[PDB]
């Protein structure tokens, strides 16, 4: 049977369940919003094709570029006008295997400078 | 059977004759019977002197007994009524002549009656204690707190015994006055009233003693009930606080997650 | 039923009025054979036959005398014999010598109690042969004395109803207080069990709440 | 001074201790987490491929150089500017 003198055992279990709820309910947070705050980069639709990804740089969102993911990644439209030499070198980064981040480093540098 | 005592031993006969002579001298046998007693007479007694000692010792055991002039014929029946354990070793013909060679059998009986007379006085004194003790311990035994229900019922039986004794003493004294042609049992009633007063004083002490135990139980039970009720309020408040804390945490997570989903959808 | 038997007003009235005769040598009116047994049947004792007292046996008279002592004097013959020969702690007595005097002193104690009781009622000559060698004529005188003490007791028991009733009132007060003490403890003991049951229900409900919630989380 | 009905007060607390309400609330929280994972896996897979990995259990940011093999860690505290965080992780890889 349960006696009132044994309330400390239920009190101890209540403290454990009280701390387990607070610890579990504070794990996930938000990862995409944190990525957009740290990298200052947003992934949005391309306004021309819903499957076209648009990369937006800066808080003012004046500079943006768009690429296609299907097949070989071909560079799309961009708000800052890019010379054909700058556009060919950006696709040349994607021509090599490399990585998508290497293309974004060159893209952010050219779009912000062309602003 | 036969007497286990060494009745024929000369050293044992000198010891029992000394015990007989001392008891007869200490209890004034020579003054009451007008017959001198001596240690020399106890070794070589006479038939007339033996009857005087036997009648004197038995009269102290059974005072109302009526002795016939033929005392020899009654000694065997008296010993049988007295439950003498050595009646088989004594012949009925030896009673008429106790001064012969079988005197040691009768000398051992005289010492047996001397020991019985002394042991009877001590046994009757212990009976007087038992018939008095039930009114002697008074409140000392009864005022103590009862341990079980049987001791409380035993306490009531002692009170009923006290009242019953008082009534019997009134009936005894009133009849004795009635036998003396009086028909005025006033002094017997006054003794009953004085005895009944002490019984009321003893009961009143147990009533006051029990009234204190009743009040001590009330205060102790109120303290026990207060602590129990305090523990109940504590369980109720701790449970309510624990319920609100978990419910508030669930509402916070639902609102924080609901905004995160809205942020993932609005950013388009 | 002690001291309650003595409380009568018109409950019994089974005994005739107490009579005394200044004529005969004994102050008691010597009852005959028939009038002596009409009480002892209505009176609390028990009789085998009216002829059994006309020829009194040794064993029946000791039984009848023991019941008379246990009724009029209010003492137990067996309890007094146990207290008369209580085991004494003195180192002088011998157990082998004690076995001899145990039977002799037990019969002598019964004699002194019967001799004292008959002395108060008006018989100063009580022998040891009055029990172990009963006589037809001598028993009639002894039994005629105890019945006159019984008629006299019934007339005097009306004057004692005051004391008996006041004893019941005082005894009832103590029993009432002790019943309240047991009632107060029983009521509180029930009060605790009812609360302990509800708390035990709450412990099971709270523990079930954590166990079900612990399954969906973690 | 005391409780008028301590037995009934304990019964009221038990009858008001709702279990299904909080269990249903735990279902909605678990459902909201499943919605967040599904709607953010596409972006998180693109962010993770950039070379930046988030470790929210240690409040740190993981930036790994695939050629050097060494990993840089950015711990967060309530004294760092947002421009400091964005300039260190970028142009580093
Ligand atoms: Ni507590």
């Amino acid at each position: 049977m349960a006696s009132i003198d044994a309330f400390s055992d239920l009190e101890r279990r209540m403290d454990g369940f009280q701390k387990d709820v607070a610890q579990v309910l504070a794990r996930q947070q938000n990862h995409v919003a944190l990525y957009e705050r740290l990298l200052q980069l947003r992934v949005l639709p391309g306004a021309s094709d819903v499957h076209d990804v648009r990369f937006v740089f800066g808080d003012d969102s004046r500079c943006w570029i768009e690429v296609a993911m299907h097949g070989d990644h071909v560079i799309g439209n961009s708000h800052p006008a890019l010379d054909p030499k700058s556009r060919a070198t950006l696709e040349h980064v994607l021509t090599v295997q490399g990585d998508l981040a290497a293309f974004l480093v060159v893209a952010r540098d050219m779009l912000l400078a062309s602003l | 059977a036969r007497d286990p005592r060494p009745l024929r031993d000369k050293n044992f006969q000198s010891a029992i004759q000394e015990e007989i002579y001392d008891y007869l001298k200490k209890n004034k046998f020579d003054i009451e019977t007008n017959h001198p007693i001596s240690i020399k007479f106890l070794k070589q007694p006479t038939q007339k002197g033996f009857i005087i000692i036997f009648k004197w010792l038995y009269l102290r055991l059974d005072p109302g007994y009526g002795f016939t002039k033929s005392i020899e014929n009654e000694i065997y029946q008296i010993l049988k009524n007295l439950r003498y354990p050595f009646l088989e070793s004594i012949n009925k013909s030896q009673i008429s002549a106790v001064g012969g060679s079988n005197w040691h059998k009768f000398l051992g009986m005289l010492h047996w009656m001397v020991r019985t007379n002394i042991k009877l006085d001590m046994c009757l004194n212990k009976v007087d204690r038992s018939l008095i003790n039930q009114n002697t311990q008074e409140i000392t035994i009864l005022s103590q707190p009862l341990k079980t229900l049987d001791e409380q019922d035993q306490r009531q039986e002692r009170y009923e015994l006290m009242v019953e004794k008082l009534l019997i003493d009134y009936f005894t004294e009133s009849y004795k006055s009635f036998l003396k042609l009086e028909d005025n049992y006033e002094p017997s009633m006054q003794e009953l009233k004085l005895g009944f007063e002490k019984f009321v004083h003893i009961i009143n002490t147990d009533v006051t003693s029990t009234e204190l135990k009743l009040e001590e139980l009330k205060v102790d039970l109120n303290r026990k009930r207060y602590k129990l009720h305090q523990q109940v309020i504590h369980v109720i408040d701790i449970t309510s606080k624990f319920k609100i804390n978990i419910q508030s945490s669930l509402e916070n997570s639902e609102n924080e997650l609901g905004n995160v989903i809205e942020e993932l959808r609005n950013l388009e | 039923r002690r001291s309650k038997r003595f409380l009568i007003s018109n409950r019994t009235t089974k005994l005739g009025p107490a009579k005394r005769a200044s004529r005969n040598q004994d102050v008691f009116p010597i009852l005959d054979l028939q009038e002596l047994v009409i009480c002892l049947q209505s009176c609390d004792f028990a009789l085998a036959t009216q002829e059994n007292i006309s020829r009194p046996t040794s064993d029946y008279m000791v039984t009848l005398y023991k019941q008379i002592i246990e009724n009029f004097m209010g003492i137990s013959v067996e309890s007094l014999l146990n207290s008369s020969n209580q085991e004494t702690g003195d180192g002088h007595l011998q157990e082998e010598n004690e076995n001899i005097y145990l039977d002799t002193l037990n019969v002598l104690v019964l004699n002194k109690i019967c001799f004292k009781f008959f002395e108060n009622i008006g018989v100063q000559d009580f022998n040891m042969t009055d029990l172990y060698k009963p006589e037809a004529q001598r028993t009639q005188r002894l039994l005629s004395a105890v019945v006159n003490y019984a008629r006299f007791r019934e007339e005097r028991m009306f004057d004692c109803n005051s004391f008996i009733l006041q004893m019941e009132s005082l005894l009832g007060q103590i029993n009432k207080l002790n019943d309240e003490i047991k009632q107060l403890q029983k009521d509180f003991e029930v009060e605790v069990k009812e609360i302990e049951i509800e708390y035990s229900l709450l412990s099971g409900h709270i523990n079930k709440y954590m166990n079900e919630m612990l399954e969906y989380m973690q | 001074n005391l409780l008028d009905n301590p037995v009934e007060f304990l019964k009221e607390v038990r009858e008001s201790f709702d279990i299904q309400q909080d269990v249903d609330a735990m279902k909605r929280i678990r459902h909201d987490l499943d919605v967040i994972k599904e709607e953010s896996e596409a972006r998180l897979k693109l962010y993770r491929s950039l070379g930046v990995i988030l470790d929210l259990e240690n409040d740190q940011v993981l930036i790994n150089r695939k050629n050097d093999g060494n990993i840089d860690i950015l711990p967060l505290d309530n004294n760092l500017s947002d421009f400091y965080k964005t300039k260190y992780i970028w142009e580093r890889l």
